[PDB]
């Protein structure tokens, strides 16, 4: 479920997934999003809640975000803690 | 209170006594009835003279 | 004097303060610790509280 | 006391009915049940605040 | 010993290991805590703990 | 006030700990380490200025 | 009321003084061995400060 998701700013809605592709909970789950600014523009990730409660080790759920295209290349980071910084 | 400590009932380093006298203090503080021996003592004597 | 330097003090300043006033409606966790406590306190000063 | 544990450090009050079935240490602090209220505005009655 | 595998002697385990525990009564203790709120949470960082 | 309970330390039926860890609380407790623990995590920001 | 609870108050001239105060906000370039001072001190009313 790669979805687009461009422009100047925008919000990532909290969890997305009923209406793109309404997958079932019992079955692991996962949706990448593309991030385009306008040209001649950098990003900067803010995030306004996040807490992945079910544990804080990362073999089962997270959230990641990768610099440039949806490779592998180099992770900006992958966060974990309670806690989420700024990138 | 400035610092805290309590009081006890001394019994020897052996004594098959100390766990049924802690299981009887526990009893009587449950039903507070050392709370009625302690006013009776200190509020006893404690209000006879109001000022 | 009164409006320079002013000292407002509480209504109640007691746990009895609670009791035979009938216009603060306190309260209490549901059926936790307090309410056990509450129940079966017969000291009285209060089960006019837990009335 | 199936003993898949040990000590458990943690607010445990000490209280008749476990006592029977456990074991405590000596209370490393005290507690009570107190009362709690909003201490009061400066906002007089305006009635006659004379 | 030899030229290749080196110093095959006999004491590298001795006849009566000195380093022997008969005994498993304390081992990793289990302690024991809740999630209270003054009491033990969760510690505030960003990256990992273990 | 109105009563007391104490927070303890747990320890299955038996176990030799009781005696070995009580001796430290009490260490602890009478060293002067425990009103400072208690008060770097119960103090807060303090009282503000209401003057 | 208003002249003599104006002229009585105390703007801050020093780091304690500042310390007891609490509205206005406090800060430092970060990690530019300032604020580490504050870090690693032993005395007292840094150590609020940099609670
Ligand atoms: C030939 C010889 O004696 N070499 C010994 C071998 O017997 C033994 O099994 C091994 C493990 O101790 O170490 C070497």
């Amino acid at each position: 479920c790669q979805f687009e998701l461009s422009g100047a700013d925008g919000i990532v809605r909290s969890s997305q997934v009923e209406q793109e592709e309404k997958t079932k909970p019992g079955q692991a789950v996962d949706c990448i999003w593309t991030i385009k600014a306008t040209p001649k523009a950098k990003i900067y990730l803010r995030f306004l809640d996040y807490q992945m409660e079910h544990s804080n080790e990362c073999k089962r759920n997270f959230v990641a975000v990768y610099d440039g295209s949806s490779a592998i290349e180099n992770l900006k980071a992958k966060f974990c803690s309670t806690v989420a910084n700024d990138v | 209170l400035i610092d805290s400590k309590g009081y006890g009932v001394g019994t020897p380093m052996g004594s098959p006594y100390r766990d049924k006298i802690t299981i009887a203090i526990l009893q009587l503080q449950e039903e507070g009835k050392l709370h009625m021996m302690k006013e009776k003592w200190w509020r006893g004597n404690g209000c006879p003279e109001e000022e | 004097a009164f409006l320079t330097v002013e000292r407002m003090e509480s209504p109640i300043d007691s746990a009895d303060d609670l009791a035979k006033q009938t216009k603060i409606e306190y309260g209490a966790v549901e059926d936790g610790a307090t309410m056990t406590f509450f129940k079966k306190s017969k000291i009285s000063t209060y089960d006019k509280m837990w009335a | 006391i199936d003993h898949k544990a040990d000590l458990a450090v943690a607010p445990l009050a000490i209280t008749y009915v476990r006592e029977k079935v456990i074991d405590f240490s000596k209370p490393f602090m005290t507690l009570g049940i107190s009362i709690l209220y909003r201490k009061p505005n400066g906002t007089n009655p305006g009635v006659f605040s004379f | 010993w030899d030229p290749a595998s080196g110093l095959n002697m006999t004491e590298s385990q001795k006849g009566k290991p000195a380093n022997i525990t008969d005994s498993l009564s304390n081992r990793s203790l289990i302690v024991t805590t809740i999630l209270e709120e003054p009491y033990v949470l969760f510690k505030k960082s960003d990256k990992p703990l273990y």
